[PDB]
């Protein structure tokens, strides 16, 4: 069939209609992404010319194409750690929480550290950990931050953003009450912090509740890991084709060398591995050239999540959609294999009404306008809201401020504006 | 069929009419011996790498050596999990990592002096003083200047395919 | 008379053990589901062509 | 680690310098016990040519 | 080790460039790697081939190199893209977003120039000194809840 790409849904436009929402729900999505890839090491006269001394004589007529591969192999395991610690290594201290978890209702025992476990790893993390999954001179090398020292990372930037909300990025982390640091956070995406106190209890059961649905999601969707399943995919497929080269003839009478050297004399035993030499250095630098573009991939990759961390765990992001739709609030960093998990909490609207509007009022003949919010109409009286939640107040000075007359404002209303 | 390895004893149950194992990577994993109707697996003999955690010899001229990826057999040695570890000494306390060496593990010059291998801290720990009605505010204020460097271009290197070929 | 070959007609191409691994080989193979003539030996050896190789197979009882 | 890096001076750090590859020390070659011998006696020793 | 970022750039050219030339010593299989002594001893018939197997050689050295010069220069077409961000959001107006300018909260920077590169000093404020301080989130004065 050809494709839909979405319902169709005409907006209610008119000159003198605005939609405000009168309720709100708080949603926390999972973004991951890659950061790392595995530290792949080939030993280019191993591959080539294993135990051969022949081959190896043949080979160094070649230069510098061996050991070129090496050096690009080492700056790519080098940039490697740079990428991890560039992503993680963003706090200068290693935060942690009091051992009393009175954070105004936010439940939090699904991402912190659990003491139980014999690597102190947060459940998510767990999960996380759950779902994703030679000898011929090809090695691995290892992390240098192994995965206990990213959870560690991971436990101080989520400890310090809980407790001292973005303050710990910019200098000190300065405690502040978890309630109040939300309070903030409304307050930056334009909703007054009254809204935050007087809905604490209902916005902590629905922070809750994304986290439970986040859990049953890395609990039973084995898809949400693909990004990172992918890259040990690639990283696989490509030794395995690297190593697989080793059995092709590349045009000899056989691939393997010592049949080759126990059957033919000198004359012909150099043009046939002379032939092997030129087919496995061909793959070695198909193979190499592969890795440098992949490389670069999770090069960008680390740099976009190092990017998110600072500007998203460490602070709040206005930008849009950077953190997850809605109205970013706070995110929390989860660690994965090869990269990182971002929870994003966002404000999202959820109930709307239809109101009418005005862009002024005119009172005495002057134009007044709203210092902050809207002016709305329930069809018999005006009222001022903020534009992000209906919530209703009495037209006062106040409220509003003085600007021109009513004969210049374009759809101004009559109304009263009442003098404290 | 030849080749080169280590031959241990294996639990392998191969059919009777089976002679050869291979993995994946299509490689001889094991063998039946002739003689004696036992399997034996074939594990490649040891190799990896050899790396020198040196400080700069401005300051001296000795070295540690690490053999990556090999156990502490076929080479003061400390075995860590990146390799056999020769000429550092293993020190319990933790430091900021100096020299990475992999796996956590990090090497530095310090105290009569000589290299020494430890797992590096990451940072001090700090706990925050956090309850429900406690707010620290700052009083005073720094104003600071830091430098971020950035390569914006590169040299504009041009090549006479013709000439460096056939010059 | 003919039957259903099913997935009869696989046999080990080489001598070289595997486990848990799916190999991809190219061999003389008896194609699934292809056409075997059948024969009776009730109340019949005629001399059937070998051509690239042959696949037999019998049904016993009493070992005729 | 001063040939690699072609300098008199090696800063700081840890530096790649040469492959190690354990050497075999001795062959091994297997073959069956017995498989079947040939009747060059009854050729040689036969009692009547 | 200040400029470590625009040395490492430069040396990694100067090497790109040195392998490429050393690569001209290389043999490749040829008898010889220079080429006159090839032409003034060997007859058509061999020098030919002996011709054939350096020009592939170079060749595919050639390539090798213009292939790590194209991935080095889409890395420095990166870091030149991140660097005219820096310039538009952090000189010319005030960056919000966290540690995109520095550690701090973020008031303005400065370009500087440097060899085949920029160097940006950003102005940040970063709190110094502070107090613990018992808070509240609203005050009641006659049953009305006061927000700051
Ligand atoms: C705003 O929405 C929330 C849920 O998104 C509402 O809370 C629900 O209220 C109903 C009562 O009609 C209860 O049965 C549900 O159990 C509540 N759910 C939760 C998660 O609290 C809330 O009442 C809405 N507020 C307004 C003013 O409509
Ligand atoms: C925070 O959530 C966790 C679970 O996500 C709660 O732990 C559960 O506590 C109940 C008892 O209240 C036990 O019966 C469950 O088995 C616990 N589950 C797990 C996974 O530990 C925890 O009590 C919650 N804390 C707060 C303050 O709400
Ligand atoms: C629009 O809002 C006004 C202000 O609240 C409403 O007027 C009040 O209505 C209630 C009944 O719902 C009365 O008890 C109050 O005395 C009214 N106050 C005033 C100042 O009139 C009005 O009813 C609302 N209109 C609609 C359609 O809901
Ligand atoms: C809003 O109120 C003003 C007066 O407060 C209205 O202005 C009147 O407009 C008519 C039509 O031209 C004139 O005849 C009157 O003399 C005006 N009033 C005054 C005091 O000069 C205005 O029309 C009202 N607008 C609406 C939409 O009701
Ligand atoms: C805020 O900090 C600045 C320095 O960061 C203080 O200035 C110093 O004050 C002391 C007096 O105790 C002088 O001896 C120093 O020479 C001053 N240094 C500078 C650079 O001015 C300042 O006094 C602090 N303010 C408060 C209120 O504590
Ligand atoms: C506003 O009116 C339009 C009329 O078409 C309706 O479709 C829309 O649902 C209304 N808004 C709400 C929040 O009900
Ligand atoms: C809105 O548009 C209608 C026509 O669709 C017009 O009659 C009305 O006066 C307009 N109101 C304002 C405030 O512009
Ligand atoms: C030696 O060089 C290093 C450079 O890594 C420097 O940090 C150190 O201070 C130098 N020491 C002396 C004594 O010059
Ligand atoms: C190294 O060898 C010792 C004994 O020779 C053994 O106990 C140990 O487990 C080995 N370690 C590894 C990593 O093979
Ligand atoms: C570190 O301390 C443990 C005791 O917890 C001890 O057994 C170990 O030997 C110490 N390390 C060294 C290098 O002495
Ligand atoms: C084999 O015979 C059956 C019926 O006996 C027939 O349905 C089938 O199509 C035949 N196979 C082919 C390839 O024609
Ligand atoms: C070959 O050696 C095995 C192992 O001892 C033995 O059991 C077998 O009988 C030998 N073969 C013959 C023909 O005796
Ligand atoms: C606030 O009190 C805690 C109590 O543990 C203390 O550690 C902290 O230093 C105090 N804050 C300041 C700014 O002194």
């Amino acid at each position: 069939y050809t494709m839909s790409l979405g319902a169709e849904n005409s907006v209610a436009y008119s000159n003198n209609s605005i939609a405000i929402p009168t309720n709100f729900t708080i949603s926390v999505t999972t973004e991951i992404l890659p950061v790392s890839m595995t530290k792949t090491s080939v030993d280019c006269t191993m591959y080539i010319c294993g135990d051969s001394t022949e081959c190896s004589n043949l080979l160094l007529q070649y230069g510098s194409f061996c050991t070129q591969l090496n050096r690009a192999l080492t700056g790519i395991a080098v940039e490697q750690d740079k990428n991890t610690q560039e992503v993680f290594a963003q706090v200068k201290q290693i935060y942690k929480t009091p051992p009393i978890k009175d954070f105004g209702g936010f439940n939090f025992s699904q991402i912190l550290p659990d003491p139980s476990k014999p690597s102190k790893r947060s459940f998510i993390e767990d999960l996380l950990f759950n779902k994703v999954t030679k000898f011929n001179g090809l090695t691995v090398l290892p992390p240098l931050l192994t995965d206990e020292m990213i959870a560690q990372y991971t436990s101080a930037l989520l400890a310090g953003t809980i407790t001292s909300g973005w303050t710990f990025g910019a200098g000190a982390a300065l405690q502040i009450p978890f309630a109040m640091q939300m309070a903030y956070r409304f307050n930056g995406i334009g909703v007054t912090q009254n809204v935050l106190y007087e809905n604490q209890k209902l916005i902590a059961n629905q922070f809750n509740s994304a986290i439970g649905k986040i859990q049953d999601s890395l609990s039973s969707t084995a898809s949400a890991l693909g990004k990172l399943q992918d890259v040990v995919n690639q990283n696989a497929q490509a030794l395995n084709t690297l190593v697989k080269q080793l059995s092709s003839n590349f045009g000899a009478i056989s691939s393997v060398l010592n049949d080759i050297l126990s059957r033919l004399d000198p004359p012909e035993a150099e043009v046939q591995i002379d032939r092997l030499i030129t087919g496995r250095l061909q793959s070695l630098q198909t193979y190499v050239t592969q890795q440098l573009i992949r490389a670069a991939e999770i090069r960008a990759s680390a740099n976009l999540a190092a990017t998110k961390m600072s500007e998203c765990v460490l602070g709040q992001s206005k930008r849009v959609d950077f953190c997850g739709k809605g109205y970013h609030l706070m995110s929390f960093p989860q660690s994965a294999p090869h990269g990182v998990v971002f929870l994003h909490v966002t404000y999202v609207p959820a109930q709307e009404k239809n109101f009418t509007t005005a862009p002024a009022i005119c009172h005495d003949g002057k134009a007044h306008f709203p210092r902050e919010g809207v002016f709305v109409s329930n069809g018999t009286h005006w009222f001022v809201t903020q534009r992000n939640f209906y919530e209703p107040q009495i037209i006062t000075t106040d409220n509003t401020f003085v600007s021109g007359n009513c004969d210049v404002v374009i759809g101004i209303v009559n109304n009263t504006v009442y003098d404290p | 069929l030849t080749g080169t390895g280590v031959l241990t004893e294996s639990n392998k149950k191969f059919l009777p009419f089976q002679q050869f194992g291979r993995d994946i990577a299509d490689t001889t994993d094991a063998v039946r011996d002739p003689q004696t109707l036992e399997i034996l697996d074939i594990t490649p003999c040891s190799f990896g790498g050899v790396s020198v955690i040196t400080p700069g010899t401005n300051t001296s001229n000795q070295v540690a050596v690490l053999y990556q990826d090999v156990n502490c057999t076929e080479v003061n040695v400390f075995q860590t999990r990146a390799g056999c570890l020769i000429g550092a000494e293993h020190v319990n306390n933790s430091y900021e990592c100096d020299i990475p060496i992999g796996a956590g593990i990090c090497a530095s010059y310090q105290t009569s002096q000589s290299i020494i291998a430890y797992t590096m801290s990451l940072g001090a720990e700090n706990s925050v003083a956090y309850s429900n009605n406690s707010i620290a505010i700052p009083t005073n204020f720094t104003i600071s200047v830091t430098t971020e460097i950035l390569p914006v271009s590169m040299t504009k290197t041009s090549v006479d395919c013709t000439m460096y070929i056939c010059g | 008379a003919y039957t259903n070959s099913f997935t009869r007609g696989v046999y080990y191409p080489d001598k070289v053990f595997r486990s848990s691994v799916l190999h991809s080989t190219q061999d003389l193979f008896l194609p699934f589901f292809s056409n075997v003539t059948w024969f009776h030996a009730i109340h019949d050896n005629p001399v059937l062509p070998f051509n690239d190789g042959v696949y037999f197979a019998s049904t016993e009882k009493s070992n005729i | 680690t001063k040939c690699t890096l072609k300098s008199f001076t090696v800063e700081k750090g840890i530096y790649q310098t040469s492959n190690f590859r354990v050497q075999p020390t001795e062959s091994i070659v297997r073959f069956p016990n017995i498989t079947n011998l040939c009747p060059f006696g009854e050729v040689f020793n036969a009692t009547r040519f």
